[PDB]
This record gives C-alpha cells, structure tokens and sequence, in this order.
DNA sequence: ATCGAGGAAGTTCATATAAAAGGCAAACGGAAGCATTCTCAGAATATTCTTTGTGATGATGGAGTTTCACTCACAGAGCTGAACATGCCTTTTGATGGAGCAGTTTCCAAATACACTTTTGGTAGAATCTGCAGGTGGATATTTGAT
DNA sequence: ATCAAATATCCACCTGCAGATTCTACCAAAAGTGTATTTGGAAACTGCTCCATCAAAAGGCATGTTCAGCTCTGTGAGTGAAACTCCATCATCACAAAGAATATTCTGAGAATGCTTCCGTTTGCCTTTTATATGAACTTCCTCGAT
C-alpha cells in the first residue's frame, strides 16, 4: 500500500545504461536519497515563501531553493536543464 | 519510596477498561475514596493517571503492594492468559505451607514474588516474576499460579519466561509437604472450562 | 552513569561480562579498515567508552519516539528518524 | 527550583565510574 | 489524450505525484502549477548524475548489478557530491580505499 | 617465517570488503541492557531491522572517528594510536559529531 | 510595528532579581534566543504530527519534543516545570 | 475579564504564542492545551540563562546586565553548552582560557 | 598588486590569535588565515546575495545575513 | 630590560575586553570586492548592519579556529602554529565547519 | 545527456593560492 | 643460476539466490472541463537610508635590526605491542511453537474552528525624567627590578 | 640593600549617552458566548512478527611468550619570530546634499482551488522464467623464497 519511487527510477537507469541491472537494497538507497533531496528542497521553500510575506510556492522559489541546497558545478547545470523542462510545459 | 513504581504503576492502570475502573480501585482497598471524589473520572484519561500517580506520591508507594494491583487485575480479566494444571501426590489450609513460601533462589532477593492476596475457594493467588543472581526482575512478564488448599490441583498460567517449567514444580512442591509433580492434558484459555474437567473427575470420585 | 544501581544482590554484578561483549579483535578490525596501522594498548579500554556514549545520543533520542506513540515496539523508522535528528542521515532503511 | 551548574564542563575525556 | 503531464514535460519522473506531496507535507497555502514540473526535473537530474558514475562502478569492478557498495565509490568519489552529501553514510557500504602516505615502503 | 607480512596484508584486505564488524549478538546484549536504563522497568522489543540500523551507524561511525583520529598521530611523528588521539579527536570535532 | 518581547522578558528579571538593568542590546539578544528555541520546537514538533499522521499539536505532542531539544539534567526539570502549568491550568 | 496567563501563573503570553502558532502552518489545527504548555518552556529557559547572567552581574560588578554577560553565562554551564551548541553572540568575547603550559 | 585583500593587516591576525591562545605566530598565518579568510566569504556572500536577488531588491539587509548563516550552521543572535 | 613581557600581558588583555580586531573600512572594501564577483557586472548596496553582521561572525569563527588549531600544536610539542595545524584543522571538522 | 567536469576530492584541507 | 612453494589470477561449473518479465486486478490517483475564487504583478508616490565627497588627524601599521628562544635531526636506553600457536567456550543457524503486541475497523463525544461579539487591557510607540557606566583625576597603596 | 617608575586600587567627580517612566490613544489583539463540526481517544480482534530454547557447529576468541620496531629523553647546530625605535599614510568621524532605492497604497486578471467523470498507470502478487555471482574446485600460471 506504500507507494516508492522504485518504477520511475529503474527508468532512468536503463535510459543512460542499455544492461545495467540494480539490487533490491540498492533501490533502497535511491529512495531515500530522493526523499532526503525533496525534504530539503521543499522545506527550504516553505521558509522563504514564509520570509518575503507570500503564500505561494511558484516556479520561482524552487529555483533559489536549488541554487543554495546544492554545491556550486552542480547548480548551474541543475538549473539550465531545470528551466528547459519548464518551458516546453509551457508552449506543449 | 522507589522510582520504577512511577512507571509501574503508570502502565499498570492504563490496561483497564473505563467500564471497571471504579470496581478494581475500590476493591484493591490501596488510597482513600475522599481523594477518589478529588479525582474526577469523567474526563480524559491522560490527566486521570497523572493525578492518580499524583496521589500515590504523597504516600509510600511501595513495588510490593503496588504490583498486588496487577494481581486483582488478573482475577477480572481470566480470558486473555493461557493455563495450566498441575497436581501433586505423595503426601487442610495449609498453614505450614505459607510460613515459607519463597524458598527458593536466596542469593537473588529476600522475596521476588511476595503475594498476600487469599481467595475464597481455598483459592491462593501469587505473583511469580523472575529474575538472576544478579539482575533485577522482570516485571512485566509474571506467572500466575492459583492453588487449593484441599484440592492439590495447581492452576498455573502460562510462562512466556521459558526454561523455568520444572523449579516452578520444584518451588511449590518442595515449599508443601509433597514430592511429585506432573504436567496433565489441560491447557486451555478458561477458568469455567478448568471446572468441568478438573472439579468433576477430582470431586467425584 | 550507574543508576538502576547493581547491588541488589550482591556487589559485582556485572555477572558474566555484559560490555565486554566487544570483544579485542573487534575494536582492532574496526580500527585496522580506518588506517590504523598499530593500536596502543588503552585503546582497548577507550573504544569502550566512546561506543557507550554513542548509545546514549542515539537510544534517547531512539525510545523517545517509540515512548511517544503508545508502543512497545522501537521500529526501523525510528532509528532512521532519531539519527535525521542528531545529524548522521542514514539511508538505509527509510 | 535549583539544580546543579556544572562550571567546568570538561566533556570530551572519557571517564570512568572511578 | 496526450494527458500524461510527465510526457507532456519530457520527463521521466513523475508529477501528479510531486503535486500531491507538496500539499500534504503543509509546505505553503496554495501551490504553483509551474512548480512541481521544475521539482520533476533537478530530482532527475540529481539521479541521473549518480547512476552514471554508479554505472561505471560496476563496469570498472567487472560485475553487471549495481549493490550498495558501488554506490559509495560513486558519491564519494566525486568533489561536490561529497558536499553534498555531507551527513549520510551508506548502509552497507565501506569506505575509499585509502593508502596512507607514511605506509609507502 | 618469523614476520612474513603481519598488517598490510590485513588493512587492504578489510577496506576491499563491505561486512560488519561487532558481532550481533553481543551488540544487541548491549542495546538492551542500555534501552532499560532508560524507561525504567519495562525492557523494549527490538524489531530485527533496528540493530542492522545501529550497526550501520555505530560501525560508520567509529571507523570515520579512527580514520580521523589518525590523522593526529602522523602530526606528531609517532605511527601508533593513544588515548590522547582520542580524547584530542572529539575536542577539535565539536561537540555535535560524537560527544 | 514589529512586535518583540522586550516587554515580557523585563518582567520575568524583576521575578529573580529586584535590582538587575538590561542593558537595550541585550534586549535584542534575548529576542533571538528565544525566537529560536522557539521556532525549533514547534517546527520539530510539527514533524511528530506528521509522522503518526494526525492533525493536531496538542499538549502532549510538545512534551515528547521537549525531550529532545534539551540535554540531560535540564530536560527533567522544564518537563515538571511544563506539566505545572497545564495542571492549574485545567483545574481552575 | 481574565488574561489566559494569568490562569497558569507565568507570565509570557499565551495569546501571542497562540496566535503565531496558527500562522506559520506547522499544523492544520491547534490543540486548547498546547500553547499553555509552550509558555512554560520558553519561560523556564529565560529564567534560567537570567539568573546565571544575573549572578554574573554581581560578581563582576556591573549592575546592568551587558551582552558580555550573556556569553559568560551561556559557555560557563554544561547544559546550556549543548543547546547553544552551534550559535555565536554578538559582541561576544571569549572564555578567560590560557593551561600555564604555554605559560 | 596593491591592495583589496591586503587590508586584513599584518598585526590584525596577530591579535585574533591572541584571543584564541595563541603564544606565537610562525611566518606563514599571516598569509594562512588571509585564505581561508577568502574562502569563508564565498561561502557566506552566495548565500546572503541569494536572499536578495530573490525578493527583488538591490540591498543586502541585516535579516539577508541572519538568515543565510542560519541554513549554513551559525545561527548569529545579535539582529534577527 | 631586555623584555618585560610582551605576549601575555596582551593576551589576558584581549580576552578581557570585546572588540573588533578587524577595521572596518578595510572589511567593507574586502567584501564589495567579493560581492561583485558574483551576480556579473552589477554592483550592489550593503546596511550598515550586514557589514557588522559579517564581522560579529568572520571574527568570531576565525577567533574559534585559531584556539581549535592551537591545540594541534600542543600536540606535537611544538609552541609555534604552522600551516600544517590550520590545514589539519579544517579538515578534521568534516566539510561543514569551516572549507 | 551532456556532462559535466567531475573531479576526485581534489584536496581540500590545504588552501589553494589562485597558482 | 637453481628450483621449491605458495599465491594468484583465470577458467569452468553447478546452483540457489535474487532478480526480470508478465499479468491483471483494481484500488488509487492523475486529468479534463468547468465554475468560481483571489493572490500578486504593475504602476504611482512619499520618503528612509546610503553612497560619494571633504578635511581634519593621529592612532596605528610598515620597515628594519636584533637577540634570544625556539624547531629539527641523530642516537642511544628502555618497553611495549604485534605474530604465533592452540584448546575451548561462545555466536551462529534453524527451527521452534506461542504470543505479546502492532495494525484495523468501528463509534461518538469531548475538544476545536467560525465568527461576530464587546471589551480592554495591553503593547507599541512617543517626550520626559533619571543615574549608571566610562573616563579623568584623586594620583595613595603596593610589588615589580636596578644600585 | 632603597630608589624607582610602574602595576594596581580606591575615592570622588562628572557628564552624557543611555535606560527608565508616564501616558498616551487606540490600534490591534485578545477574551467571551455560542454554533455547528470532527479528529482522535477508546474498545475489540486479526494475525504478523519477535523473544526464549535447544544444539550442532565451528569459527573465532582467550592466554601466554617472544621480539624488533617502535616511544621517550637529551643535545646541539642552526634559526625564524618577538621586541622596539621611528614615522607616515591610511582608517575615521562629521556632515550634507544628493538620490537611488525602498516601502505603502491601490487595482484587476491570469492563476489555484474545488467538485466531477473516466481512464491509465502503478501497485502488490505471484508467477514463471531467467540470470549473475559466488563459492568451489581447478589447473595452469607464475611471483617469491630457500639451496
């Protein structure tokens, strides 16, 4: 009845290896580190939509969230293949 | 006064039911009704306990006479713990009997499983805990033995404690005036059904 | 330090070892995996002493959530939320 | 109430029950 | 009937699902529509960025099946997955096989 | 012969490999002789995936703390650990990572 | 028109001290002390309520976090502190 | 005609405490008991780091409490070390620590 | 190869060591503590400009400070 | 005299009073240089809070590394600091005290 | 998917000088 | 050189353990279209706050010489902690029934928001009224080190 | 040795910035009285899951004796940093005008909530099918050590 991240991310493991098999605790670790990078980010965007006297989180306060809970070659290629996926949801 | 008697205590009245928990505590004759009219019963049960703890600080609040409240609860709730009947041979109110009942294991305690609580039908209810030489006993998994004074049928509960099957034989066989002790066809979940198989075939003869 | 205190019985309490379960060569192969190319001999006393004030910040902080919702029973969430809390994010079993 | 302040707070020695 | 918001995104984690954490964790009052495609994005490319050098863990230890111990040379190996993940530590795992510098004979 | 090799072939035996390192048993008749000090009277039940969740924490723990307590030892001209190199590793550590 | 507890924390000294000044930055320091206790607990208490999925912070779901925010000998002490004054708080 | 604090007998105040404690959304509902509660603790604290600072006035002799004798009376406690692990104090200063060994 | 590091000057490092204990200074701090002076602004600047690139503004505050010390690990209680 | 004293007569000086260590206009050039470094081109425009927010905390962390570091001096039996006991000090706190 | 420039810890506790 | 002995890849091989394909129920959630609801960008405007400039200014840092205390290699006296070899007690496995205890479902009332209410005292902020701290000087009291 | 300028203390003054005190008026927030609503205690029951034994089972640890690579102390060549006399230039305070930038007030429209219908997609669940890995043997290869 628990729902996990396990069908989405076996995906994208045989989108960038064509063999590349995983084990069952390895699908263990890659939840929860993807749950550890949503509560981080998602909960650093609570606090400035709560800062700056807003009441929304938008496509805007990801952003500055990404831009902090990340280290710095990370971000500028987090970002730039981020807002990609935001404009072709836009124009579809 | 002890500091595990807070937590004891604390656990032990939160496994009563709201129906009965007017009938046990005038029954286990412990605290003074003029603080029960103090305690008032008709609200939420996480402020009950605190002032019931409350009132029991301002007393002794000893782990003997508060571990005889499990004992009373045990007599209410026969339905919950598995059975067993022992009887022995080899030899009445048996009054030299409860001059020592705790003869067994000296090095440990003057007495783990101190119980003074008689019942009618010669009915004799003790509250057996465990423990080592040297650690403290356990106790929030006892043993309930109930014994007649007439009939030599002994009404053990069950023991989620292994290994100490035989010295409960050997604790209560030696501490009476017997010698052999054997383990029946008789484990069941009633005291109603220990009637017709043990009060029928023993009285009856 | 020591309270539920020991002398209930009799002194030495300790009866068979009941610490000293971490054995010698223990504390030498976890040692041995971190570069520890030779090991003083107090060290095994210390180690000893550090990994029973480890517990001590993880238990406390362990039975408190399993004391809190009404249980006997400390889960596999409630170590991995104890140490979320401390600082040491365990991906294990989340 | 009063509790006790320890001043020192001399912490990262390991000691003993002695 | 091109319904999927995912296939819509060019994605391939999902997005109804970020939507509906997003209100269940009580992260703000009302939630942005163009926010949760850009949360199925940096979690992709957060997972993407592992497997592809968790992908040439196994193949350069000569095994076909990513176990947790390949994972840890992966992040660990890394400058800024390091400081990234700066406070977890890999069950199962080990550690980087560290040859000392006064152990050089 | 006399010494063969006694260490190397040891250390770069145990990085290679993943196991665990305290035996379980005598590390679980540590947890609950501490779990009961603690909540007076009532010993806990441990479900059996909480003590492989110490032991990936307490033997991740103690070999980053030697690793790094090592690193003292070769600051001041010495190979082998102390007890100062302990009780040095926690002080400079800061009192939120293992105290 | 920000509101602060200047005036609050200048009555709580006169309660253990008849004669001690304070001085008006130290003022501003016992601002963002207890701000800070403050936004801990009940942004920790709120992961309790989150995690046994209820919806309600009630009294006793900050007792269990006040056992954790505090060390050792101070928990017992602002635990029976705490429980005080919920008890003459019902009983009135 | 009655204060909800004067009700428990501290002195901070239970509706401020009640009214932040809505807006923030750290939940969707707010239990009757809980902000009596956190009114204990937020005071018991500000009494504490008082009092030592307080008696730090004295002995030092200066009668108004100054932001030297809040970092004197925070880092000389054990208990209050380990919850102001991680925090600086404006205008702050440091421990008198030398040792004699380099003395 | 003026100035605009050099300003941390030659006696001001010696007497913040003297704060911490420090009897005397080798040769090599002075020029030491003036990197790793460096590398703390950049990671504290990045994190304080961030907060006001956000919400539009051209001003670093004091809460733009508070703040982002706050999500580093040092919570600073003299102005929030 | 050849010398009186000079080092501790200055230390228990210092650590009895609650300066700053730094001058401020120096501190101010330091970091708009470092600001415009970032966010290209553009300069921008500081309180005179932030500017006493930085040096109630760049002289406060650098103060608490210093007495860190010492005690890796003592260690090897040395009195003197050297770069071998920064570099040693920065790393042993783990990537989030200090890089 | 591009790359980007990954480096192995490339040692840290030692301060860099911009040569 | 000569050649014995492990040590180490390198190969083969069965083999369970673990994982991938499949399937489909199906319980659940993402989605469309719609109806209605508002938070927040955009523009106009008083106005707090901060940059850029000046001249005094002098406390304070940069340069240099030095003298002593300190870091560094070498070598020898002492002691301590790895290899080792060998019983044996202790940790594993597993299989075990029992079951205490976790998880589910079902009721319902005692506690919680809505909301307008009247109150209201209560806090924040604005001129006035004190006095505690820092600096100067009163320089007298006292231990530092040279004749 | 006393003379000696420091090192330190106290006693009295003395502004002067800094808290402290009314008193504001009233805005804003809180306190009260019901209305109508609901989470979550509380009781009962299924059945997953873990303590507590017995037992081969050996794998791994405990004890004792040795020994060569350490740890500790001292010396002395060699040195790298505090100390100190000068002196300028770079940090500071005050100001004041200039203003770019911030903050408040005010309006409406594209954007999020909300209920509903209808499908697709994501689960657990075997289920069969499929495979990799690992442990074993296995030999040939082949580094490394004793003659």
């Amino acid at each position: 009845r628990k729902e996990s991240y396990s069908v989405y991310v076996y995906k994208v493991l045989k989108q960038v290896h064509p063999d590349t098999g995983i084990s069952s605790k390895a699908m263990g670790i890659m939840n929860s580190f993807v749950n550890d990078i949503f509560e981080r980010i998602a909960g650093e965007a609570s606090r400035l939509a709560h800062y700056n006297k807003r009441s929304t989180i938008t496509s805007r306060e990801i952003q500055t969230a990404v831009r902090l809970l990340l280290p710095g070659e990370l971000a500028k290629h987090a970002v730039s293949e981020g807002t990609k996926a935001v404009t072709k949801y836009t124009s579809s | 006064m002890d500091e595990t008697v807070a937590e004891f205590i604390k656990r032990t009245i939160l496994k009563i039911p709201m129906n009965e928990l007017t009938t046990i505590l005038k029954a286990w004759d412990f605290l003074s009704e003029n603080q029960l009219q103090t305690v008032n019963f008709r609200q939420r049960k996480e402020s009950v306990v605190q002032h019931l703890i409350h009132l029991c600080e301002e007393k002794r609040a000893s782990i003997s006479d508060a571990a005889l409240l499990d004992i009373i609860y045990m007599q209410f709730h026969q339905h919950q713990k598995v059975w067993d009947v022992f009887q022995m041979s080899k030899g009445f109110d048996m009054k030299q009997f409860k001059n020592s009942f705790k003869k067994i294991l000296q090095r440990a305690l003057k007495n783990v499983t101190v119980s003074f609580r008689e019942t009618e039908e010669n009915a004799v209810w003790i509250r057996i805990a465990w423990g080592t030489q040297y650690t403290k006993p356990n106790q929030y998994k006892p043993t309930y033995v109930v014994y007649y004074s007439q009939t030599p049928y002994a009404f053990t509960s069950s023991s989620m404690l292994r290994r100490n099957t035989p010295l409960l034989g050997q604790a209560l066989t030696i501490a009476s005036k017997h010698h052999q002790i054997v383990k029946m066809d008789l484990r069941s979940r009633y005291l109603d059904s220990l009637k017709a198989i043990v009060f029928k075939q023993y009285n009856q003869t | 330090k020591g309270l539920g205190k020991g002398g209930a019985k009799r002194h030495r309490k300790v009866l068979r070892d009941n610490i000293q379960g971490i054995t010698k060569p223990a504390i030498r192969r976890l040692a041995r995996r971190g570069g520890v190319k030779r090991i003083s001999g107090l060290i095994y006393e210390e180690t000893r002493g550090v990994l029973k004030v480890f517990l001590e910040n993880v238990i406390r902080d362990a039975v408190t959530y399993t004391e809190h919702a009404k249980r006997k029973t400390v889960t596999a969430m409630d170590v991995v939320y104890a140490l979320k809390r401390q600082g040491r994010t365990l991906y294990g079993f989340g | 109430s009063r509790r006790i302040s320890r001043r020192p707070s001399d912490w990262w020695v390991v000691k003993s029950e002695e | 009937k091109a319904k999927s918001r995912s296939s819509r995104a060019g994605l391939q984690f999902p997005v109804g699902r970020v939507h509906r954490l997003l209100r269940k964790g009580n992260y703000a009052e009302r939630v942005g529509a163009g926010a949760p495609v850009y949360l199925a994005a940096v979690l992709e490319y957060l997972t993407a960025e592992i497997l592809e050098l968790a992908g040439n863990a196994a193949r350069d230890n000569k095994k076909t099946r990513i176990i947790p111990r390949h994972l840890q040379l992966a992040i660990r190996n890394d400058e800024e997955l390091n400081k990234l993940l700066g406070r977890v530590t890999i069950a199962q795992g080990g550690v980087l096989p560290n040859i000392q510098s006064v152990l050089l004979p | 012969s006399r010494r063969r090799q006694g260490w190397l072939k040891e250390i770069r035996k145990l990085q290679k490999s993943t196991h665990l390192l305290i035996r379980k048993l005598p590390f679980s008749r540590l947890a609950r002789e501490i779990c009961v000090k603690f909540t007076r009277g009532v010993d806990f039940n441990w479900q059996a995936q909480a003590l492989l969740a110490l032991q990936e924490a307490a033997e991740a723990f103690l070999v980053h703390l030697f690793e790094d307590a090592y690193l003292l030892t070769l600051h001041a001209g010495r190979v082998t650990l102390f007890p100062k190199d302990v009780q040095l590793a926690r002080r400079i550590r800061g009192l939120e990572e293992g105290l």
